[PDB]
């Protein structure tokens, strides 16, 4: 080999990597198999503060 | 100041008694006894200019590549002149070529430390065309090819550096030998010089062979040896100039002949020296030159008009509006100023004429303690009249005010007499500033006193009659009432329409005096006519040399008639009864005793510190540099002045882009109006005194120095860089200039503003490195974008009207040496290791012995060529299938097989390197594919073979392919034959890398020492260069300069001595 | 001669000689601020007219 | 420019074909993941910054401003926009 | 601060530095995923309905 | 197909002026300079500055104004390119509003 | 040291004299 990236391969390969993570499942308020809301029990507009 | 001593006392020699401390012991004794931009504004380092050069003058060497083989069974060893031991002027060797090194047979005093030094080409010259932007280039035997073009102008710019020199006449003597019979050889110094007498004259060694060099030479011409002229003026003395024959390089001569004739011109005489030294001292030093047939000396200090107000432009750039640059400045020249001025201080005048007041004790104010509290004479307080002073010549960037802690907080009142006071010693400090809003604020200043006592007037709610004196600084400021007289109404407000009276009537008037020579030193000043220097108050010359006291003056008129207005103002009808009759008549004695008080600084200022001034001026750092002064004329008040280094976007034209491309230059330095009134109100003369002896006796230990002499060199040397800066910034880059280009053929990539601010800074640091320079150069032009670089300076007054001035740029040696260069270089890139066209990587196979540099017709293809597949951006390839032979589309979208001829640009051999090299390498090395890389321009290595035995050369192209990256790529290796003096047998040779055009211009000679060449590549002594000694009817001065080098030329060696100037100019003591 | 130079062509007062304005201003107009040239240059062209029309 | 060579052949399936219809419905299940919350979102526009960082050729330095200043307002101006930090995040 | 600095490389060039950074990107590419999985998400979004 | 921005674009080729008013970036910048230069410059609106740092002001503003940054050039030449090649290959496609 | 005038007062620090 005698040529490097100029932009790089392992930083640019870390960013990507870090960049392909999937969205976070925000399961919050939702039922569970029996029927109960998963969550905790603040108030709504405190609790997205 | 007062440092009273602890602790730690011994002993006294001269009386054995022992006292308290070391301080008070010395004292005893005795009575026994009894940045960076500062300081290149300051002293700004000097250039070397002159530089001699003892050694022939050439930078064209011969080298020998592969030895002769002088043992031989066909000639016998008596044959050739080597066994012989006969030095001659060229190597005895197989294969000779010329390759560049600078001042290799040179030897200077002062070196330029930038070379140029080239290996042969058998070795790798690589590292000299990556030395300017290869940051990310990861091997050490590749450069980029895209600065190829940055590399080369660097290159040529140290070339034309190094080779500025001038020649020096060393000495002569006759040749007893037949050989040249009567010749004046030249002689040079050194550990040796037995090669040199060889070197130097090649028509001069013995002719006894048949080989090349004998014959060359005994086809020269006999009668051009060494020395046929000369200057010469007295009997024992060395002559001035001759002119030889000797082996020497046309483009050295050429670059050194240019640049002694830019210092002839330069050149001035001990005649013109004391004609400028006595004009600028007035006639009060006087100087000598001798009158007699001198040596010619060489004073290269005169300078055209040009450079002298560019080099001012960028002083004024580098003082922006920092304050401590410039401030040093004025202390420099406030204690340099103290040196010559006659005018003491005993600062006891105001207590004794205070001490002698009628006042009764049961009194409570005491109007002389109060005044002689307020003033606090004390001795240090006149630094600050110094730097008042001296900012008249300077009021163009500095603006001298008065600082706001001189004002009174709130104001005051009139009831108050230190409030009064304070009055009086502003109204007396404020003409002597250059602030063009002082008028003002003295009106505001009193204004502000008597709030509700008298009301006037006064524009918007804003400013008003009670806002602080010292906010009325811009003109836009000035209120009606000030401007319009009338407006103020004389019935109830007699006060203040009386002083703004006195002040439209008694301001001081604005004069100038005439200073400096342009003979020789030339005007720098701008914005002003030549020779000028403006003052704020007016010069009356003294027809007198023994000064006495008189009171017919704008100063002390202006202090009487503040007097009279505050005797007016305590004999008021509504102030009168608010004071004790005793009082009253002890503050008008008060006003009385000091209107007429017998101080010598106002007559100073009218009649000798305008001719101090005159005389300081010319020899200085930094050159004044004023804008026109007004009194009372609010329209022509300046408001801004500005320099300008780059255009907008797309004009091309300084006087369209100086309005929105300035920079505003301007800065306030604040002084103190107690130093100033102390100073106007104390000043005395020495009790015998004549004006014409002072000053002699004062001004003549300062005209002792070269250090203006050093700044005219300096700003030639700045203007010559800045005009070599933009005309190679304008080689890479499209820009404003006009200016012809040669080096297109070399491939270059797109350049950035960093990429021209990388090489604005390496040309810096290069003629840095040149002319031994350390504080900064060019510098102040590298802020911004350097592909449009323009000078040019304007100041706009108050109504609108705009004065610019933009100088023209002069010629520039360096920068016409520098394109002289690149024009040789045009026709000789081949001796500086680079070659043209393009390479063809076809195998061929034979036993001829061709140089692969110069190719036959045969095996060279283009893009004209019937049958031949050009590519281009599109490079798809497709596998087969089943025995289906591999296709790759062409450029319009055809595939073809591998096979044929193609061309590939050499960006897409980089881009695919790694997938072309696997597909492409297993046709070419057997195959019949052939590839034809178009470059441009290229790097190139020799390798020799003996043409005896197989030579296979395989391995350099695959090792070369293989290195091939899309950063970058390495030299290109070539398979050279070596030429045979007698029959040899033939072997087959397998060749892959060919060249395009014919590149062998390097090539000096072929078996040197033999008869003739029977095999391989060869060619003679070339008669192209020698034209002197080969053509009898060429005269002996002709050059052909833009297509070859000559190799041997007439060349000047001067004799000229520079001596100091005050070694040749004595001054009477 | 930044304020201007004023020539008297047709036989001066004492000799061939040149006339320098300086910054001092006429404030006897009300609505204009007239400085020195500009007065001489009014005041002379005010006389020529006068003599013209006698 | 890329290339995908292949030899022919009809066994091979790969399904890699949606609709718009599709793409949009689950666009829209995602706008309506978030739910008014910063914790889902901070991590996508925080890598997303990392990435065009790693990416872009721009390279940052207030050290022109400082060679331009040459050191009031130049002073004042200095202090204000704080050369000495280093986060452009 | 972000604004009024910044400066490329001297030595540059948009090809080969665009195509130097592009090619860990794609070689670390998941929309060919993303793809296969909306398909999933709207055939159990209509299955729900 | 296409994919908004709050600013315009051009095609790429890193061989402009970086003073150069036809970008708009820069245009506003200047124009915000010659405002606080019109501003500042009959020294109204500043009652209580005691010296005259009008020719101080009025420098550092054209200082500022003459700038060497190239990001405006970045913004409108390169930003783009580096967005629609990101913008396929994201977990989350845009969701933009005009 | 440093003396005041005043009222003889020597004070070691050249600035607090002020
Ligand atoms: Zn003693
Ligand atoms: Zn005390």
């Amino acid at each position: 080999e005698h040529y490097k990236a100029r932009p790089g391969i392992a930083s640019v390969q870390k960013a990507t990597e870090s960049a392909e993570l999937p969205m976070k499942n925000n399961d919050e308020g939702t039922p569970d198999k029996r029927g109960n809301t998963k969550g905790a029990l603040v108030n709504e507009h405190v609790e997205a503060r | 100041p007062p440092t009273a001593s602890s602790g730690h006392g011994y002993q006294c020699h001269v009386c054995s008694a022992v006292l308290f401390s070391p301080l008070d012991l010395d004292a005893h004794v005795a009575s026994h006894g009894l940045n960076r931009k500062t300081a290149q504004l300051l002293h700004a380092d000097t250039p070397r200019l002159v530089t001699w050069d003892a050694g022939l003058c050439t930078s064209f060497k011969i080298v020998p590549i592969v030895p002769a083989q002088v043992p031989q069974d066909v000639l016998a060893y008596t044959f050739f002149t080597s066994s012989y031991a006969i030095q001659s002027p060229f190597p005895e060797a197989a294969v000779s070529r010329i390759v560049v090194h600078t001042r290799w047979a040179s030897n200077v005093d002062f070196d330029r430390d930038s070379s140029v030094i080239m290996a042969p080409p058998t070795e790798n010259n690589i590292h000299l065309f990556k030395q300017l932007l290869n940051t990310e280039t990861l091997s050490v035997r590749g450069a980029n090819p895209l600065m190829f073009r940055a590399n080369v102008l660097h290159m040529l710019l140290e070339f034309v550096l190094d080779n500025l020199y001038l020649n020096r006449h060393t000495g002569f003597s006759q040749d007893h030998t037949p050989f040249t019979e009567g010749a004046n050889l030249r002689s040079l110094p050194g550990p040796d010089a037995e090669k040199w007498y060889s070197i130097m004259y090649p028509t001069r060694m013995g002719t006894p062979n048949v080989s090349k060099i004998c014959n060359f030479v005994a086809s020269c011409v006999r009668n051009r040896v060494g020395r046929f002229d000369r200057a010469q003026m007295m009997n024992g003395a060395m002559s001035e100039w001759v002119d030889v024959f000797e082996t020497s390089d046309a483009l050295t001569v050429s670059i050194r002949g240019r640049w002694m004739a830019r210092l002839a011109r330069m050149n001035i005489n001990p005649t013109e020296i004391e004609w400028a030294l006595t004009e600028c001292a007035q006639g009060y030093v006087t100087v000598t030159s001798p009158y007699a047939p001198s040596v010619n000396r060489l004073m290269p200090y005169r300078i055209s008009n040009a450079e002298r107000q560019i080099s001012q432009i960028i002083r004024v750039m580098n003082i922006g509006n920092n304050a401590t640059v410039i401030q040093p400045v004025l202390q420099d020249i406030s204690v340099l100023l103290q040196r010559i001025s006659p005018l003491q201080i005993d600062p006891t005048i105001i207590s004794n004429t205070m001490s002698t007041v009628s006042e009764s004790t049961t009194q409570t104010l005491s109007p002389a303690s109060s005044i002689l509290g307020k003033l606090r004479p004390s001795n240090s307080d006149f630094s600050s009249f110094r730097v008042a002073l001296a900012g008249w010549l300077y009021n163009g960037v500095v603006t001298t005010v008065i600082d706001d802690s001189s004002y009174p907080k709130d104001g005051g009142s009139v009831t108050s007499l230190e409030n009064l006071w304070d009055f009086f010693i502003l109204a007396l400090a404020l003409p002597l500033t250059t602030d063009p809003c002082a008028p003002v604020k003295a009106f505001m200043t009193l204004a502000n006193m008597m709030v509700g006592f008298e009301t006037i007037p006064m524009d918007n709610q804003i400013y008003t009659q009670s806002r602080r004196a010292s906010a009325f600084s811009t003109p836009h400021t000035w209120p009606r009432c000030f401007m319009n007289i009338q407006l103020i109404s004389p019935i109830d407000a007699p006060i203040l329409r009386q002083w703004a009276e006195i002040i439209h009537r008694y301001w001081p008037n604005p004069s100038q005096i005439r200073y400096g020579t342009p003979n020789v030193f030339g005007s720098a000043n701008l914005f002003t006519p030549p020779e000028v220097l403006l003052l704020p108050i007016d010069h009356q010359p003294a027809n007198v040399t023994t000064p006495t006291l008189d009171f017919t003056n704008e100063l002390t008129n202006w202090r009487a008639r503040v007097c009279e207005l505050m005797k007016n103002l305590v004999d008021n009808q509504r102030y009168q009864p608010g004071w004790t009759q005793s009082l009253v008549s002890s503050m008008r004695g008060t006003l009385g005793k000091l209107k007429l008080i017998k101080s010598m600084t106002p007559m100073y200022l009218q009649q000798l510190a305008p001719v101090e001034l005159a005389v300081i001026a010319p020899m200085l750092p930094f050159p004044p540099f004023q804008v026109p002064y007004v009194r009372l004329d609010r329209d022509r008040v300046p408001t801004m002045v500005g320099v300008t280094r780059q255009s907008r976007d797309t004009i091309t034209q300084p006087a369209l882009s100086l309005s929105t491309t300035n920079t505003t230059v301007g800065v306030p330095l604040a002084l103190d109006a107690r130093a100033i009134t102390v100073a106007l109100l104390s000043g005395k003369y020495p009790p015998d005194l004549v004006t014409n002896v002072w000053y002699a006796d004062a001004i003549y230990p300062m005209y002792a120095d070269t250090e203006v002499f050093s700044n005219l060199q300096r700003d030639v040397i700045t203007c010559e860089a800045v005009q070599t800066l933009v005309t190679l910034v304008a080689q890479i880059s499209e820009t404003q200039y006009p200016v012809d280009r040669y080096l297109d053929w070399i491939p270059s990539l797109r350049a950035s503003a960093a990429t021209a601010a990388t090489f604005a800074e390496w040309v810096n640091t290069s003629m840095k490195t040149a002319f031994d320079l350390s504080d900064m150069l060019l510098e102040p032009l590298l802020s911004g974008d350097p592909r449009m670089t323009q000078l040019a300076i304007q100041y706009q007054q108050y109504n609108g009207r705009t004065f610019n001035v933009i100088p023209e740029m002069p010629g520039s040696v360096i920068a016409d040496c520098v394109q002289l260069t690149a024009e040789v270089f045009n026709h000789e890139y081949n001796l500086f290791g680079i070659a043209r066209g393009d390479i063809i990587i076809g195998r061929v196979q034979s036993t001829h012995l061709w140089s692969p540099l110069a190719p036959p017709p045969d095996l060279v293809f283009d893009r004209d060529t019937p049958g031949v597949h050009i590519f281009g951006r599109d490079c798809r390839i497709s596998f087969g299938m089943n025995g289906a032979a591999p296709m790759i589309r062409d450029e319009t979208g055809m595939m073809v097989p591998f096979e044929g001829n193609w061309i590939f640009p050499l960006a897409l051999w980089q881009m695919n390197t790694r997938y072309f090299n696997q597909q492409f390498d297993a046709w070419i090395k057997t195959g019949e594919l052939r590839i034809r890389i178009e470059m441009g321009a290229y790097p190139y290595m020799l390798h020799y073979y003996d043409p005896r035995q197989y030579a296979n050369a395989w391995n350099l192209t695959s090792a070369w392919l293989e290195e091939i990256t899309p950063t970058s790529i390495p030299s290109v290796p070539f398979m050279v034959p070596i030429s045979s003096d007698h029959d040899i047998s033939s072997a087959p040779a397998v060749q892959y890398i060919i060249s395009t055009e014919y590149n062998d211009r390097s090539l000096f000679c072929t078996n040197s020492s033999s008869p003739q060449t029977i095999a391989g590549p060869d060619k003679h002594i070339p008669v192209e260069r020698y034209n002197i000694l080969t053509n009898p009817d060429a005269p002996p001065t002709q050059i052909q300069l833009p297509e070859v080098v000559d190799l041997y030329n007439v060349v000047t060696r001067y004799a000229y001595e520079t001596p100091p100037i005050t070694a040749v100019v004595m001054g009477v003591p | 001669s930044s304020a201007g130079v004023l020539v008297h062509y047709d036989k001066p007062t004492n000799g061939n000689h040149y006339i320098l304005g300086t910054l001092t201003q006429m404030v006897s107009a009300p609505p204009h601020i007239i400085n020195a040239t500009d007065a001489l240059l009014l005041e002379s062209c005010l006389e020529q007219f006068a003599a013209n029309v006698r």
